């Protein structure tokens, strides 16, 4: 239950000379790894009498394609949150230099807590810093894709960014656009994720400044994914209680891998609570930018 | 560069009454790994006007063949030692904890040198104990082998018992190894055997 | 007239590990020998049933 | 995520193999507590006023290693008695420890092939050619501990048979012949695998159910060494010490000295 | 390149005569010469003098 990526490093360039005869070029190949440890299962009691007199016709079935939709949901919440703590906690702040030298690093970037849904504007121009920050480091810009809840998709319908192409797209940078409603939410109090144990550090767990990201872009190779079991759904019937049980399980686990094709522009969040309060560390340039986009507006 | 190998343990047995489901027993597991990573070559060359104006006769594969019989030596030299130790180490005095709550220990029989080399009795005495210590610890003895130093094997060949012909336990042709007869188990003696001096060589192969 | 820089897959820059090989298994796993001594062949079993 | 090919198949194996050596152990158990328990010392009175009484003969536990010859004596000793006692010899077995095994192979007149009680390959198991009753070895010979707790399938309504006592923690050469035990069993060794739904385990057991008891009073016969009550480790010299000793100069040669 | 290391310790039994810590001249007397020399005993033919 361990799963290795084997990274590789990045050669160098150099001139010879006739008869010169060059040296070499070192490499890394630092190969971070993932593990899985804990299985998720949900169960379903039906009894023998009510299933004789059930109204509903084939309900078993039905209640185990109802569980199949629940673990893809509860899937879906822990890669998002995962890939947003990838983003977060991997910009040149901490790691001051990225392992196997050639690759580089993740961009994160920050808003203040309000004007952030007030003025489209600032919105936009931060998303878009994120994007071309990002793109800066050859990202391949047709596989990158942006995800970012419905409150603040409408905030950038206002700006005509947003069209059709039946995914949506930005006008510059064409890119396809996701909208989703499985974003963290840090309730303060909930106890534990249930995927999260001392041995890995509690990750799965919605930290403050997780809370309120506005957006999120990810390209294909983002994320190391162990799958040791893949979700089964199986009715039996036990002699001795008279019972179906329709008991489906999942048992998968994730970690963040590319290092630098993620890409996460959470606003200031306040600590240990929501409220959040914030000026926002990487506003300076920011706003420089959301002011760029003006009409000159002469006067009659 | 390395090579792994898993060991299972004992299962327990117990009581039921009739009419409930007993608890179960653990079993333990454990492993051992060999790391390899250390090379070792020779090398010679020879001049073209000293090759061609030469009286020895095909003279690069004679050198050859001396090559491959050094490294040959060399790696039976490593295992007769690695075994050696791994005799000594592992002797219930010292490890005092099998690796699994099943598996037995390696055991290592202790004489003294100066009566050793005297009679030859004491060493079938002790080999003879050690055999059967093997034995105690449900360890089959069909095949197994014998390595002896010449000098000790001339020792153990010298007893009254394997060279009279009256004796049950005798032997026609010794002098290539001959079969024990009290327990049934071939002897080879091995020129190749570790030696130990006060200066230390650190041999090639030994690592940090 | 050297290569001086040999590159090497089996060292870690950012280190916190020696190594980074795969630790094949073999396939090969040992358990204790046991030898039956089938001693109760001497006598008859004798098989009770009912009573 | 066992990483193991099999694992149930071997696990199997194993607890058959267990429960096996474990039916063995107590067959052997039983035939030491029949030999040790009605020595005509304690019963002092046949069970039917006809028949006779098992005979256990006691010998030094030190001088035993020492030299064949002593096991020797005590065993031509213990099977003098049970002649005496008008048996038939024939159909007899000796089950002896491979420590004892050894040394009682090891005797000159054994080897020696001008003698003509000589056996040539022994390592199987030799037959005694003074009396023609065969030895084999074993290892399911009972040990002692002093804390150790009731052995499995003794209950308080058969007194506590079936676990072993102070004094047969080193006993050698058990003799016995076919009818010197009543063994019964009820279930034969079956195992099985299940895979339980309810809770997400699969199940690996194996159940048997043996009995024995010793009858015949006869037809068992064990050589035991003194050892201390409180302890297993030996001490003492054994109550028959004085008889045997002298059976052992029985076979020496003079070689007078000028 | 060729690498070797001891396992499954029930296969391997080594007799090793007793051998000074420092040096490799013999000083020592044995520590399993007792269990020895006992065993050593039994092969002998016995005389009985008169």
């Amino acid at each position: 239950n361990t799963v290795s990526n084997k990274y590789l490093g990045e050669t160098e360039i150099q001139v010879l000379a006739p008869g010169q005869s060059p040296a070499a070029t070192p490499t890394k190949a630092d190969k971070n790894q993932v593990v899985i440890d804990t299985t998720v299962i949900a169960r379903n009691t039906v009894a023998m009498l009510h299933d004789v007199q059930g109204d509903i016709d084939s309900l078993k079935p039905k209640i185990a394609v109802n569980q199949a939709k629940q673990l893809k949901r509860l899937e879906d919440e822990m890669v998002v949150q995962q890939l947003m703590l990838g983003g977060i906690s991997n910009t040149k702040a901490q790691r001051t230099n990225p392992r196997v030298p050639g690759h580089g690093f993740s961009i994160n970037v920050n808003i203040t807590a309000d004007t952030a849904e007030t003025s489209p504007q600032y919105l936009a121009a931060a998303i878009e810093y994120a994007l071309e920050q990002q793109l800066e480091q050859e990202v391949d810009i047709s596989d990158l894709v942006i995800l970012m809840p419905w409150k603040f998709f409408n905030a950038l319908r206002d700006m005509d960014r947003i069209v059709d192409r039946q995914g949506f797209a930005l006008k510059s940078f064409n890119v396809p656009v996701v909208p989703s409603n499985r974003f963290p939410k840090f309730s303060q109090g909930a106890a534990h994720h249930k995927l999260s144990n001392a041995d890995n550090g509690f990750r799965y767990d919605t930290t403050a400044p997780m809370a309120g990201a506005v957006a999120v872009i990810f390209s294909m190779d983002a994320l190391l994914v162990g799958r040791t079991i893949e979700l089964t759904g199986d009715i039996f019937w036990e002699k001795k209680e008279k019972t179906f049980y329709i008991d489906t399980y999942l048992a998968e686990g994730a970690i963040p891998d590319r290092w630098e094709a993620v890409s996460v522009v959470t606003t200031a969040r306040n600590a240990t609570t929501g409220d959040p309060d914030g000026t926002g560390a990487d506003d300076t340039v920011v706003t420089k930018r959301a002011n760029r986009k003006v009409i000159l507006t002469k006067a009659v | 560069n390395t090579v792994s190998n898993k060991y299972l343990g004992e299962t327990e047995i117990q009581v039921l009454a009739p009419g409930q489901s007993p608890a179960a027993t653990p079993t333990k597991a454990d492993k051992n790994q060999v790391v390899i990573d250390t090379t070792v070559i020779a090398r010679n060359t020879v001049a073209m006007l000293h090759d061609v104006q030469g009286d020895i006769d095909s003279l690069k594969p004679k050198i050859a063949v001396n090559q491959a019989k050094q490294l040959k030596r060399l790696e039976d030299e490593m295992v007769v030692q690695q075994l050696m130790l791994g005799g000594i180490s592992n002797t219930k005095a010292q490890r005092t904890n099998p690796r699994v709550p099943g598996h037995g220990f390696s055991i290592n029989v202790n004489i003294t040198a100066d009566t050793a080399e005297t009679s030859p009795q004491y060493l079938a005495a002790a080999i003879e104990y050690a055999l059967e210590q093997q034995l105690e610890q449900e360890v089959d003895i069909s095949d197994l082998v014998i390595l002896m130093p010449w000098k000790f094997f001339n020792a153990l060949r010298d007893m009254d018992r394997i060279v009279d012909r009256s004796y049950t336990l005798a032997d026609e042709s010794t002098v290539q190894g001959f079969a024990l007869k009290s327990f049934n188990v071939p002897v080879v003696p091995s020129n190749r055997f570790p030696k130990f001096s006060q200066g230390a060589a650190h041999h090639k192969l030994s690592n940090a | 007239s050297t290569p001086n820089v040999l590159t090497n897959v089996a060292v870690s820059h950012s280190g916190e590990v020696d190594s980074l090989l795969i630790e094949k298994f073999n396939g090969k796993v040992r358990e204790q020998y046991l030898k039956g001594e089938n001693l109760l062949s001497h006598f008859q079993v004798e098989t009770v049933t009912g009573t | 995520q066992g990483d193991i090919d099999s694992l149930k198949p071997k696990i199997a194996v194993n607890q058959a193999k267990q429960l096996k050596r474990l039916e063995d152990e107590m067959v052997v158990q039983q035939l030491m507590l029949g030999g040790i328990s009605n020595t005509k010392a304690q019963r002092t009175n046949p069970r039917v006023p006809g028949h006779g009484f098992s005979i256990n003969v006691n010998i030094t536990a030190d001088t035993a290693e020492t030299s064949p010859q002593y096991l020797a004596a005590a065993i031509e000793y213990a099977l003098e008695q049970q002649l005496e006692q008008e048996v038939d010899i024939s159909d007899l077995v000796i089950l002896m420890p491979w420590k004892f095994f050894n040394a009682l192979r090891d005797m000159d007149r054994i080897v020696d092939r001008s003698y003509t009680l000589a056996d040539e390959s022994t390592v199987q198991g030799f037959a005694l050619k003074s009396f023609n009753v065969p030895v084999v070895p074993s290892n399911r010979f009972p040990k002692f501990s002093q804390g150790a707790a009731h052995h499995k399938l003794s209950n308080a309504d058969n007194g506590f048979r079936y676990d072993t006592t102070a004094p047969m923690a080193g006993a050698v050469a058990v003799i016995f012949s076919m009818d010197a035990l009543l063994v019964g069993r009820t279930i034969e060794l079956t195992g099985d695998i299940f895979w339980e739904k309810k809770e997400k385990t699969f199940y690996i057991d194996t159940y048997l159910a043996e009995g024995a008891i010793p009858d015949r009073w006869e037809a068992v016969s064990v050589v035991t060494t003194a050892r201390n009550a409180t302890t297993g480790d030996p001490d003492g010299t054994g109550a028959d010490d004085t008889v045997v000793t002298k059976r052992a100069n029985r076979k020496v040669i003079l070689t007078k000295a000028v």
